[PDB]
């Protein structure tokens, strides 16, 4: 039941979201800003360790419980 | 353009339910926004956008912004935004006098994403929003988007996997958040793809319900992609329905 660890491959901090690459070598991820954990947050940069379970939605696999390394 | 009146019933009809439309994940704040002003204009605006982006949009004509100032009071279905926070939030008034108003809104103690926070009207002493989105209602009530020939089953093909499917030409251009493209067949169990970046478009030649969606059918460099485009409510006939679209037709 582990969570997957991965690069946040860019995040447009205007835009409130971006892409997260992980380590398993699958998907590029959608990294939407409401689903980092808050605490003063709300933005991630690029290519940073973050660790989120991943979930498959209508519009492609999205990240879930992203946290900081 | 539908009445104050289904404006009302559709905010209470919707208290206590969860709206997503899809974008992102949960039901965030714009995605009740975004349905409710596509439900009032009978189609006509679909907002782009975070909530802070709302007042952005182009309602053709279908609404007025207004700032929120001392002597401003909000009205039954008007729709409340909130600017001057990273990405904003939005909310659709039920009432308002000068002290307060009350509205249904989405992700206001953060829940959206995780689900436990629903469409909850709840109660504001002017904590933030900075303008008033106020529709141009009109007079009778109108079912408008429900005849549209877009919720209209009309004919289609089908083949031995249950998938129904269409030819039509025209052009989609991907809306504010990117969407995952499936290779070869409209299925979110088909792992291959690329993610259709916002903004981007490609013209089609196919549309399909699939697994709860509308996709469009398209050739790119070679490989045939499915992209899903709207919910599908996953009736034929009669009781066919589509939601609001993930991008724009041409
Ligand atoms: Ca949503």
């Amino acid at each position: 039941m582990a969570k997957i660890k991965g690069q946040v491959k860019w995040f447009n901090e205007s835009k409130g979201f971006g892409f997260i690459t992980p380590a398993d070598g699958s998907k590029d991820v959608f990294v939407h800003f409401s689903a980092i954990q808050g605490n003063g947050f709300k933005t991630l940069a690029e290519g940073q360790n973050v660790e989120f379970e991943i979930q498959d939605g209508q519009k492609g696999p999205a990240a879930v419980n992203v946290t900081a390394i | 353009m539908k009445s104050q009146q289904q404006a009302k019933e559709w905010i209470y009809k919707h208290e206590g339910t969860g709206v997503d439309f899809d974008g992102a994940y949960g039901f965030q704040c714009m995605d009740l926004a975004v349905a409710y002003v596509y439900y009032i204009t009978d189609g006509k605006v679909r907002m782009w956008g975070n909530a802070k982006d709302a007042i952005n949009n182009d309602f053709k004509g279908l609404a007025t912004v207004y700032e929120n100032t001392p002597s401003f009071k909000p009205q039954l279905g008007d729709v409340a935004v909130y600017t001057n926070s990273q990405y904003g939030h939005i909310q659709c008034v039920i009432s308002g006098n000068l002290d307060y108003y009350t509205c249904l809104e989405q992700n206001w103690l953060g829940g959206g994403f995780d689900g436990w926070e629903k469409a909850t009207i709840r109660t504001h002493y002017y904590d933030g929003v900075t303008h008033f989105i106020r529709p141009k209602f009109s007079a009778s009530n109108s079912n408008v988007l429900e005849t549209s020939k877009v919720n209209t089953f009309g004919n289609w093909k089908q083949n031995q996997y249950g998938t129904y499917y269409r030819n039509e030409n025209a052009t989609f251009t991907c809306g504010f958040l990117p969407i995952f493209a499936r290779v070869g067949s409209p299925k979110l169990s088909e792992p291959n793809g690329y993610w259709f970046q916002p903004n981007g478009y490609t013209p089609y030649d196919e549309v399909c319900l699939s697994d709860g969606l509308v996709w469009i059918g398209y050739n790119w460099q070679g490989t045939r992609y499915y992209l899903p485009v709207r919910q599908w409510n996953g009736k034929t006939g009669n009781s066919y329905s589509i939601g609001l679209p993930w991008g724009v037709f041409s």
